[PDB]
């Protein structure tokens, strides 16, 4: 039947990352989530007019069992490499999330998108210039999020799901 | 009929129930939100007593509420103003009689003292099991030490007297089984030498038993207090999650260890023995209910180093492809696998915690603190109610201890493991890698063979265990 | 995984509160603090078949004898303890039999009588009269020490056994 993509979700912790996820997933419109529930974290879309079935990791929270990185992106088609837009730090792992990337898919070229994630108020620290310039260095695109409005989330999804669809 | 209450203005908690106070969720009732007022009247509630929602609330709490505004809301719902007389009461002393006062005495022993003793409740469980908010503000504790100490009346004087003395003695502040442990296993390395402990030369059941107990000491040490608010994610993680920090760090280190010890026996026969040595300790593991360690195990056979050695992995037999492969599968499709063997084996085990990490933080990120109803804002318990029901998962499985028997030196060495030195983790995990390049090049590139590192028999005594009288 | 409600009720201080952390951590407690309500979650296999033990451990105290409707209410068993050098607590057990049985108008409640501190040498209730008093009940009878373990998983996996079968 319809297609299944398997999706990973990777990024500095402590910066609102969970947030991308939760809203793509969510009721869109009740904020309320179990995570716990089986299926929380699949989501049958519509993209460019062909269904396909969403299964998405995100591992939020387990960012200090680093020795599991490898296993967990291991199973991915596609990643979403987010950075928190106030925490310069989470911008400057995103080189070395995509070497691990590289790495455990042994291609130079796996299907990414880089995403600058809003997680509050807090004044902006990375500017959408310097990001996109990094995104540009690496031929991916770059999606900015709200972690608060759902703004971008869709687009980051889809985009990547193209990245896969176009390899 | 129902007794009859204080007037809500002289007791804030008897104020008529109302959705613009409390929501109850869709035999007794189950809270989505309410005022805090709301929420510890039902903590304490007259008709009935509720002791998961005592630690649900207790776990929770400072999410929506101070420990020394809590301390204040349960002294004022502890003094309860008791009704006057009755006309009938009335009567009875204008002619010089002992009135009956049977309003007043079934309001104190179906009003008062219920709620008393549920607030005295409140306080024992406080004490028992979060005592974190006494050790982190010492006025806290005072103020609570001043109004168990002043409870008048006998009524609750067995357990305020109780209580006082379990203050005192969590301020300073054994087991036994139906069976002996087993008897510690030795093979190359015999005891006291402890210069010669290694993968191959502990026994591999000795391995997998001393890293369970110290992997299980490891889990029972997390407390809630490290958990709720996603404070292990947080700029002050450190000072507020050591135990489970250090839980997993553990798990990594052995991990990294695991890939090092593959990586570094560059000899293709000797690397074998060491790869079937960990899946023999893997097997081991999973007898013991190790989650914990079975996932250490195939984190390092998942990693990018190990996983790409084929020439390794043709050399492995089928029957431990087979553990190995059934190990993994606990982790597919979103540890499918992993929930329904945790959820039916006989404890004692030790969990995988990062399950829990991931469904807490979720659970904080993606629902809202407050729910807006007729324009006030009521604390959403629901939300507070499913983070307590992970934590409360985690603390059934910190109960049951393991029936294995210590080995101190052995256990010093597992604890002192370092994999990485004195190197960042960059640093080294490009280090393995480029070992793992170094011992099977990529194709076309020729294999290259390397001389022996180990001088002692690398024929595993197994993991079946050993009986002398 | 089956969910099963123990309620363990008797006399102050014939050791329910023992009993149960017994159970649950393998650990004595040698202090005597009184309870009011304390409640243990508890995953285990009996008889081939896992399941989940919610036990609720009430208070003794007299003080608190109008409190207790509410806990017999949700109960689908009971361990009915009294303390084998307590003659009074033995006594007290039809009090408890005849209130769990009105709460919950059945003639057929699942219960198991439990004789605790059995490590203790001077005893004042003779195993005898207690079993005579189990029989005229329909339950059985486990002698216990919180102390040793004696007993211990027999009297409440006892219990779950009877709950599976009414
Ligand atoms: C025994 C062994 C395994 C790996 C790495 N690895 C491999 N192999 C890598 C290839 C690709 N060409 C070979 C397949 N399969 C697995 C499995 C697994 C098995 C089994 N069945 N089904 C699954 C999902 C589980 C895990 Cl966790 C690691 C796995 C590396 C070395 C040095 C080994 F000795
Ligand atoms: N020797 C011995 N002492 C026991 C045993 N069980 C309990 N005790 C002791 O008896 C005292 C009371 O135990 P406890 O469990 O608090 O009794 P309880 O029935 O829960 N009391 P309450 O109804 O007030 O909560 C404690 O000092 C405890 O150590 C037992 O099997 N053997
Ligand atoms: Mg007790
Ligand atoms: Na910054």
């Amino acid at each position: 039947g319809m297609t299944e993509y398997k999706l990973v979700v990777v990024g500095a912790g402590g910066v609102g990352k969970s947030a991308l996820t939760i809203q793509l997933i969510q009721n869109h419109f009740v904020d309320e989530y179990d995570p716990t529930i089986e299926d929380s974290y699949r989501k049958q879309v519509v993209i460019d007019g062909e269904t396909c079935l969403l299964d998405i990791l995100d591992t939020a929270g387990q960012e200090e069992y680093s020795a599991m990185r490898d296993q967990y992106m291991r199973t991915g088609e596609g990643f979403l490499c987010v950075f928190a837009i106030n925490n310069t730090k989470s911008f400057e792992d995103i080189h070395q999330y995509r070497e691990q990337i590289k790495r455990v898919k042994d291609s130079d070229d796996v299907p990414m998108v880089l995403v600058g994630n809003k997680c509050d108020l807090a004044a902006r620290t990375v500017e959408s210039r310097q990001a996109q310039d990094l995104a540009r260095s690496y031929g991916i695109p770059y999606i900015e999020t709200s972690a608060k409005t759902r703004q971008g989330v869709e687009d980051a999804f889809y985009t990547l799901v193209r990245e896969i669809r176009q390899h | 009929g129902q007794m009859r209450l204080p007037s809500a203005d002289v007791y804030r908690f008897a104020e008529p129930d109302s959705e613009e106070n409390i929501i109850f969720e869709e035999g007794i009732p189950i809270i989505k939100a309410g005022t805090v007022i709301k929420l510890i009247e039902r903590l304490t509630y007259h008709m009935y007593a509720d002791p998961n929602f005592v630690r649900t609330f207790l776990t929770t709490y400072r999410s929506f509420c101070k420990p020394q505004e809590l301390l204040s809301l349960i002294i004022e719902r502890f003094e309860i103003p008791e009704p006057e007389p009755t006309e009938a009461d009335r009567i009875a002393i204008e002619n010089g009689d002992q009135p009956l006062s049977a309003e007043l005495k079934r309001f104190r022993k179906e009003y008062i003292q219920p709620v008393q003793l549920r607030v005295l409740n409140v306080c024992r469980h406080w004490v028992e099991h979060h005592f974190y908010d006494f050790e982190r503000d010492a006025y806290l504790l005072q103020r609570m030490e001043e109004f168990i100490g002043t409870v008048r009346g006998k009524a609750m004087k067995k357990w305020v007297e109780s209580i006082t003395k379990i203050i005192q003695r969590k301020k300073i502040a054994n087991i036994t089984f139906q069976s002996s442990p087993p008897t510690v296993e030795w093979h190359i390395s015999r005891p006291g030498h402890i210069e010669t402990f290694d993968l191959l030369t502990l026994h591999p059941i000795e391995i997998a038993r001393q890293l369970t107990l110290l992997e299980s000491d490891l889990y029972r040490a997390v407390q809630p207090s490290e958990l709720v608010g996603s404070v292990w994610t947080k700029e002050d993680k450190e000072i507020n999650s050591p135990n489970l920090l250090k839980m997993i760090r553990h798990t990594t280190n052995l991990t990294l260890w695991f890939e090092k010890c593959i990586v570094e026996t560059e000899n293709l026969e000797e690397r074998v023995a060491v790869v079937s040595r960990i899946i023999e300790i893997l097997q081991v593991f999973q007898e013991l209910n190790n989650f914990n360690g079975v996932l250490e195990v195939v984190s390092a056979m998942n990693s990018s180093p190990v996983y790409r050695l084929d020439h390794t992995f043709e050399q492995i037999p089928s029957r431990q492809k087979k553990i190995l492969e059934e190990a993994h599968e606990l982790s597919e499709d979103h540890y499918k696998k992993y929930l329904a063997k945790l959820r039916s084996i006989n404890p004692p085990c030790v969990p995988f915690f990062g399950i829990y990490l991931t469904n807490i933080l979720k659970t904080e990120e993606g629902n809202p603190e407050v729910l807006k109803r007729h324009g006030k804002e009521l604390i959403n318990f629901s939300k507070r109610r499913k983070v307590a029901e992970i934590t409360g998962e985690i603390q059934q499985y910190q109960n049951q201890p393991y029936c294995l028997r210590v080995e101190s030196d052995i256990k010093r060495f597992f604890e002192n493991l370092n994999p990485m030195g004195n190197s960042m983790e960059k640093e080294f995990t490009d280090y393995l890698f480029n070992k793992s390049l170094e011992i099977e090049p990529r194709n076309p590139k020729p294999l290259p063979r390397f001389p022996k590192k180990y001088s002692y028999p690398l024929k595993s005594p197994g993991v079946r265990p050993s009986n002398p009288r």
